[PDB]
């Protein structure tokens, strides 16, 4: 820890964070920043009045994983004296001084504590990886260091764009400029500090002539240079899984004809949804006489760091979400990367040994990539930050700080999207019965609108179960390769004909009622165990929310009162959700396909639901999204005409 | 996809089938192998799985019968065939490999090239006639 | 361009050779 | 007015037209009874539109053509401004 | 001369500026736009909510920073910057309205009927084609467009008219008389034949769209 | 049937509580829930029957059997009244509309017509008209956006379209006069300009950057209907403009060893070459005498949180929107 | 280009096609997509490919007389095509006929 560049200039950014209200830190991921900056000020003794040191970052199982470091580091436990706080995952404790939290999670703290009084320095790690919720937070600390200037500020910055930071943090606002009559000098309010990192020498190598096709270029790269340079573990950043999959599986097939005698090659893939087996499989090092061919998305960049790593190979090419506003529609989009995420690329390639970077383009395509990635609050919903700005209480969104202005009309969808769940009034204020309860929860606006108006009309918990599950990101049913028919079975096993949510409703029913809380009985029914008991836990998390509502919560799944018929009881739940996802209404049209309102776009089933194999006439999908080729849409649920024209009558009339 | 080179599932699926159904129906044959129509199946039995078909190495009379006929009827390669007593695709590429084996023992004796251990080696037609990823046979029966 | 035109010039004059076939030569 | 096609260029490579329209007849069933034209080499070498105002003129008038008809049982109450639906949305749902 | 025109209804509204406002100023583009603009903003305060305008139109760039100014309390009103060359100028040609400018000694709101009764037979759409038309003729030729509009001395502009009246076959034949002028000027101008400019070229030519070369 | 299909469908999925379990997978019962394309769909009638029933449905057969009439029969209503009793001033008043006299099929296809549209208010999902709207010239200039009311609502919070969201930018003007810095700069208050849109290209190919590629060929150039040829004997387009030959055409008016294959990099990185070196900017003084000043629950707080956004927004010292006035 | 319109004169848009045809359009679709390919591909199979396929045939009936039609395989009628046009092009500019 001592050999670290950060505790050589520990001094001086103490002395930056006691003087100066906030200071920018510039320096690249494994410099040491995350892992001692903290520990620095809790040894500087920033905790001795009770007061904590908040870690903001914008990756979970990055945080997780720094969390477990840096609590193996200074000898505590995990959540005692280091603690974190993931989405609906709080290792949290009183004595606990520093805190690795979600940004999220601080506005939602923010709707907790308004002049953050229970926390000394706020710092942003990593801040030009520009997460939404960090910019949001950097707006609002501006604003609250404005009001209190006590508490202090660190924004990591990787490169110079820190400087734009730096002017962000002299625009102050236009009040002061009345007060400004004094010839007093201008104070640095902030100030730049250097910790510079450390990084062997990386050769860098293009191509003469723009490649045709990046995936077998790339495993042509990975097989030369295996024959040609001596040891090292190769590994090469793809786009998406079918894209490693495909690689994984060239890769076998050559290394099934190479000639014996050689080092042989192991294929490992990388991806999010990894199991516990192949992710340790990539965690463990390389046997005797074999070199591992590693394939990974952007998991190796920031989120998870893999050692004695030494070639990587760039495909050029990352996957972003996007937002359409006038459609009005996700897009999972391969975008060409940025200059800053090749910069990167080359940084984490050479770690422990002077490795090579095998950049598939040309250096005057080099030259002609954007310096820095697309800002991420121009290609995404707006709907849920200005949701979270208004609960807040800044109504102003037009007059706010950002660090970078939205465009125009993109909030405009985002704003009509807030007065079709209700929430907002004709006045563009916020209601306050409904609108602060849609306005606090941690869930996605359109089912929260679903949840609050269950009780209106009847049927709750169900939906509540719903809305438990539907804040989940990995799939529930785990993907084995060898089971066809038996996979689609044991979906059948519990699948009903009236839409993918009733489904996953018997599925919780079947785990919660009689299941006893046991894994292997997942183990046979090919479904995951830890995402969804954190969806167990996102259930009482939710329940908790609602009685802080103030609305008695009719648990009677635990009593035997049946007598009420489930048909009916199906149509309530149903009808429930289309008063709540009326907006996300298509058509199937006979040749098998899925048409909006208007009759424009084209939607497919996507390839998860029971809906992909069945005949539908009006659905509901839970999102939808537009991936390279094809436009698919999620938690198809069945529905009818006659209740979007009920339900909707400032949204739907008739021919 | 209605495409590709014939596997051994899909030559004993047909030649199950060619026992069952015949060597007059086609059609039904192609029906049980997914990706093979009733002219590829056709092609593949008369060029490749018919009995009389001789996948030995050839003899010196049988290519002396082959150059002697292609040199009395130029490129009536569907004429010979029955003549030399092989399919029209197999004296087609044993024509041309011994032309090519012609050549490539001409150019030993000429001596051009030194030893055979460099990469300047004249390249051959049949290092032409090389399949790419993303290419088609033009017979794969 | 240049070429088109060249192209385009031989199809007219190919359109009056059709045309003037039989009569003055 | 072929001096004046929208693409004449390629057209200047099309030669041997006329023998390749007379022995197309072995290579399709369904017999081409314009062997003899090419409307983009020819041209338009014959306009046959003027008929149509003159038979409706033989038959004693649009009035008289569609008095013969079920057109007045409809309450159309004038003939322009109509139009003839090629098929139904039945027919092309039946289809294949 | 300050000139805002409703294409909808024809309605001309003039602000006329004497030199006492030029008097003793300096940077008079400046001041000059901005006393424009000011203008603009209170002929809008003066107009009721009813009549007041949704879009505005300005044929210059910089017209849209200091309207911005003008129009704080009027959010509902939108400033577009006009790419088309637009022929608004050439009305200084037209001599009654040159006549009352040049005698006016002080600052005056002018109210004028650009459509004459064009409204009561064709639509509002080909009455501004004419008026357009109109404009890019006299921007090319102020002479001849006056010999082209009255041909004849039969032809009597009225009182409370600014064009001379005529019937519609009649302002049809003085259309695509303008429409040759034009397009004769513009062939002479850019040196390309009358015939080459098709029907989207030449409504483009019209419009006084900036048409980029190939 | 009936006994197989229900001890199967209770024998496969006992699990499914709520809804009802899908169909079981058997060779005997069928599987009616599932998609079978449109060229594997076999046309039947509500019965059942492979069979049309109509004269323009393709039936050999129309009405009740081929006669107009029903099973029922149809029977008059009778209508009495006078003076002393009439019908307009009855308080149960039927009144005749349009749908006794239509059938089943009637109501249904009337009601197939009656299509669904979102209104004009509210934008609705992949609403992509005003492409041709725009781009029509003095059309697109006169006509405008169909007034969403989020627009119009930001409007009435205090927003202008054509320039974006954020704080107030105190920048003078451009007049429009070339770049006159010698203006006095008083500098109003206005409001940043919109960041354009990005329009992300569609990859759906692996090619690499900066590939141009190779180009794509174009085909060679190219009282209102008919009755119709039916939709099986159209086969394909035989019956083309009777009159004349070919589709029309456009008329123009007038006539260290690096990997074989691997270039090297001429110039190196910057911020592989800045991570060695020490920055652009030399770390503060930090004189000796200065000291350190200080010497070495969240679910329960939001229980408790009943501070509503509007005291949230007082103590916080944030502006907030006008409301009704 | 004028190979391909030859053969897609043959068929029409709309109509009831067997594989064959379907095929066929397929690789004139392919042909359009990818010109720089398939002008390789016929000129290598110009060259190199002097054994080919089976040839169907069947009768047209004119009631009077009846003619042999015969059907070629798809990818070799786009070499025909091609090479018909480029043999009549160079014999009407070199003047055999």
């Amino acid at each position: 820890a001592a050999l670290l560049p950060i505790a050589k200039h520990r001094e001086s950014l103490l002395y930056l964070v006691e003087t100066n209200p906030v200071t920018i830190v510039v320096g690249q991921t494994g410099s040491g920043k995350s892992t001692q900056i903290p520990q620095f000020l809790e040894k500087a003794g920033w905790c001795a009045d009770g007061k904590l040191i908040a870690v903001t970052q914008p990756r979970r199982v990055a945080a997780v994983t720094l969390a477990i470091r840096v609590a193996e580091e200074f000898g505590c436990e995990v959540g005692k004296e280091v603690g974190y706080s993931i989405r609906f995952e709080d290792a949290t404790s009183e004595s606990t001084r520093i805190k690795y939290m979600t940004d999220g999670l601080l506005i939602r703290e923010a709707l907790v504590d308004p002049l953050l009084s229970r926390y000394s320095v706020i710092m942003i790690d990593e801040a030009h990886e520009r997460s939404i919720s960090s910019d949001i937070l950097l707006g609002l600390l501006k604003k609250i260091r404005r009001k209190r200037p006590d508490l202090r500020i660190i924004i990591s910055s990787a490169t110079l764009q820190a400087e734009d930071y730096r002017a962000y943090f002299e625009k102050a606002s236009e009040t002061q400029e009345e007060d400004s009559s004094n010839d007093k000098q201008k104070e640095s309010i902030a100030s730049i500090i250097s910790i510079e990192g450390r990084t062997y020498p990386i050769d860098i190598l293009y191509l003469d002539t723009p490649t045709e096709d990046y995936l077998e270029k790339a495993i042509s790269t990975v097989f030369d240079i295996h024959t040609n340079e001596p040891k090292g573990d190769i590994l090469v950043f793809l786009t998406g899984r079918d894209e490693i999959e495909q690689a994984v599986q060239a890769v076998s097939e050559r290394s099934a004809s190479l000639p014996p005698g050689s080092e042989a090659l192991l294929p490992l893939p990388l991806y999010s949804g990894l199991s516990a087996e192949q992710q340790m499989y990539v965690f463990e090092e390389a046997p005797e006489n074999t070199r591992k061919v590693i394939f990974s998305t952007n998991l190796a960049e920031a989120s998870v760091t893999i050692e004695g790593i030494v070639y990587v190979i760039d495909s050029g090419f990352v996957k972003l979400r996007a937002y359409n506003p006038k459609t009005g529609i996700e897009s999972l989009t391969a975008t060409p990367v940025s200059k800053a995420s090749a910069a990167q690329r080359a940084g984490r390639a050479g770690r422990t040994k002077p490795g090579k970077c095998f950049r598939l383009y040309t250096e005057e395509a080099y030259q002609s990539l954007p310096d820095a990635t697309v800002p991420e609050i121009q290609r995404s919903n707006l709907a849920p930050i200005i949701l979270q700005l208004k609960a807040l209480g800044i109504d102003n969104v037009l007059r706010f700080d950002y660090f970078t202005p939205p465009p125009a009309e993109q909030m405009t969808r985002a704003l009509e999207l807030l007065y079709s769940l209700g929430a907002l009034d004709d006045y563009a204020k916020l209601t306050r019965p409904l609108g602060l309860r849609m306005a606090e929860l941690a869930v996605e606006p359109m089912m929260a609108k679903t949840l609050l108006s269950a009780q209106s009309f009847g049927c709750l918990s169900e939906i509540l179960t719903i809305a438990a599950m539907t804040s989940l990101d990995g799939t529930l049913w785990i993907q084995h390769e060898g089971d066809k028919k038996k996979t689609e079975s044991v979906k059948r096993k519990f699948a009903a004909e009236e839409g993918d949510h009733l489904t996953l409703l018997n599925v919780y029913q079947a785990f919660v009622t009689k299941g006893r809380k046991e894994a292997h009985w997942c183990h046979e029914n090919m479904l995951n165990y830890k995402a969804m008991i954190r969806a167990v836990s996102i259930r009482a998390q939710l329940k908790r929310f609602l009685e802080r509502f103030g609305i008695d919560v009719e648990e009677s799944l635990s009593s035997p009162s049946v007598s009420q018929q489930p048909a009916n009881k199906a149509e309530k739940i149903q009808r429930c959700l289309t008063i709540g996802y009326f907006a996300h209404a298509a058509k199937m049209q006979p040749d098998g396909t899925f048409r909006n309102v208007s009759g424009t776009t084209v939607l497919h089933a996507h390839p998860s639901s029971i809906m992909f194999n069945r005949k539908a006439d009006w659905v509901i999908f839970h999102e939808v999204l537009e991936t390279k080729d094809k436009t698919f849409i999620r938690d198809i649920t069945r529905i009818k005409k006659e209740w979007l024209l009920e339900y909707a009558p400032d949204f739907y009339k008739t021919t | 996809v209605k495409g590709g080179v014939w596997t051994n599932i899909e030559d004993e699926i047909l030649k199950a089938a060619v026992s069952k159904y015949g060597l007059n129906q086609w059609a039904r044959v192609s029906s049980l192998l997914a990706r093979k129509t009733p002219k590829q199946c056709k092609a593949r039995w008369n060029e490749w799985l018919d009995p009389s078909i001789k996948k030995i190495e050839w003899s010196r009379e049988e290519d002396e019968k082959l150059l002697h006929l292609a040199k009395l009827m130029p490129t009536q390669w569907r004429t010979i065939a029955p003549i030399v007593g092989r399919t029209a695709n197999q004296c087609l590429e044993r024509y041309q490999k011994l032309l090519d084996e012609a050549e490539q023992r001409e150019a030993s004796e000429l001596g051009l090239t030194g030893p055979d251990g460099g990469e300047t080696r004249a390249p051959t037609a049949e290092d032409v006639r090389k399949l790419r990823p993303g290419e088609i046979d033009p017979d794969p029966e | 361009d240049d070429s088109e035109a060249e192209e385009r010039a031989a199809y007219e004059e190919a359109q009056v050779r059709a045309a003037m076939d039989g009569l003055r030569g | 007015n072929t001096l004046f096609q929208k693409d004449r260029s390629t057209l200047s490579f099309d030669k041997g037209f006329r023998a390749r329209a007379e022995f197309k007849i072995y290579q399709l069933m369904k017999s081409n009874p314009f062997w003899w034209t090419n409307p983009r080499h020819d041209g338009k070498l014959w306009n046959l539109n003027a008929y149509r105002t003159d038979v409706i003129q033989a038959l004693g008038g649009v009035e008289t053509i569609l008095e013969h008809t079920l057109f007045k049982a409809t309450g159309f109450p004038s003939w322009e401004g109509l139009f003839w639906e090629k098929s139904s949305g039945f027919e092309a749902s039946m289809q294949f | 001369a300050i000139f805002i025109f409703n294409p909808r209804t024809g309605q001309l509204f003039l602000k006329i500026i004497h030199t006492s406002v030029w008097a003793g100023q300096k940077r008079l583009g400046q001041l000059a736009k901005w006393k424009t603009a000011e203008e603009v903003a209170a002929l809008i305060r003066s107009l009721p909510v009813e009549e007041q305008p949704k879009q505005l139109i300005v044929t210059r760039k910089g017209l849209l920073d200091p309207l911005e100014v003008n129009l704080v309390d009027f959010p509902n009103i939108s400033i577009r910057a006009s790419e088309l060359q637009l022929p608004f100028q050439a009305a200084m040609k037209v001599e009654k309205l040159g006549d009352m400018i040049l005698r006016a000694t002080e600052p005056q709101m002018v109210l004028f009927n650009l459509y004459d009764d064009w409204l009561k037979t064709i639509s509002s759409y080909t009455a501004f084609s004419r008026l357009i038309l109109i404009l890019r003729a006299l921007h090319v030729n102020q002479d001849k467009t006056k010999l082209i509009l009255r041909p004849d001395k039969t032809v009597i502009t009225q009182d409370h008219h600014i064009w001379p009246s005529l019937t519609d076959e009649d302002w049809i034949k003085v259309e695509m008389q303008l429409r040759d002028l034009i397009l004769n000027d513009y062939g002479k101008k850019n040196n390309v034949n009358v015939a080459s400019l098709t029907t989207s070229e030449v409504r483009d030519i019209i419009l006084g769209m900036e048409i980029s070369a190939p | 049937r009936a006994a197989y299909e229900a001890d199967l469908t209770a024998q496969q999925s006992p699990y499914v509580f709520f809804g009802t379990p899908l169909p079981p997978l058997d060779p005997d019962v069928r599987d009616d829930g599932s998609y079978v394309p449109i060229w594997k769909q076999e046309a039947r009638d509500e019965r059942g029957r492979k069979r049309f029933h109509g004269a323009f449905t393709g039936g050999w057969s129309a009405g009740y059997f081929n006669t107009v009439g029903s099973k029922e029969g149809w029977t008059p209503s009778s209508f009495v009244s006078s003076r002393t009793k009439r019908w307009k001033d009855d308080p149960n008043k039927v009144e005749q509309r349009p749908e006794d006299f239509m059938d089943e099929e009637d109501l249904a296809d009337l009601e197939e017509s009656r299509k669904l549209q979102t209104r004009e208010a509210f934008s609705g999902l992949g609403s992509t008209a005003d492409d041709a709207v725009r781009a029509s010239g003095l059309m697109g200039l006169f006509r405008v956006e169909g007034e969403t009311m989020g627009v119009k609502l930001l409007k009435k919070m205090g927003w202008k379209e054509g320039q974006g969201i954020g704080p107030k930018v105190r920048r003078k003007a451009r007049l429009g006069l070339g770049s006159d810095a010698n203006i006095t700069e008083e500098t109003h208050l206005f409001a940043p300009d919109n960041v354009p849109m990005i329009s992300f290209v569609r990859k759906t190919d692996h090619k690499g950057l900066g590939y141009a590629g190779e180009t794509g060929l174009t085909p060679l150039s190219k009282p209102r209907g008919s009755i119709g040829v039916g939709i099986l004997n159209d086969t394909g387009s035989d019956d083309e403009d009777p009159y004349e030959l070919g589709p029309k055409i456009s008329y123009n008016r007038v006539i260290r060893l690096p990997l074989d294959g691997f270039v090297f990099g001429k110039e190196p990185d910057p911020l592989i070459s800045e991570i060695i070196a020490e920055g652009k900017y030399p770390p503060p003084r930090i004189p000796p005498g200065w000291v350190s000043s200080k010497k070495p629950s969240t679910a329960e707080a939001a229980k408790s949180s009943t501070l509503d956004p509007r005291a949230r927004a007082a103590i916080l010292g944030e502006k907030q929107l006008p409301g009704k006035s | 280009i004028l190979a391909l319109e030859r053969l897609r004169e043959a068929y029409s848009t709309k109509g009831r096609l067997n594989q064959s045809q379907r095929e066929e359009l397929a690789l004139i679709e392919q042909a359009y997509d990818s010109p720089g390919t398939t002008l390789e591909r016929i000129k290598r199979f110009l060259l190199t490919q002097r054994a080919f396929k089976e040839v169907g045939i069947d009768m047209n009936d004119n009631y009077s007389t009846i003619n042999p039609v015969y059907d070629v395989e798809p990818i070799e009628k786009i070499s025909d095509a091609y090479l018909d046009q480029y043999l009549w092009y160079q014999a009407d500019q070199r003047h055999l006929f």
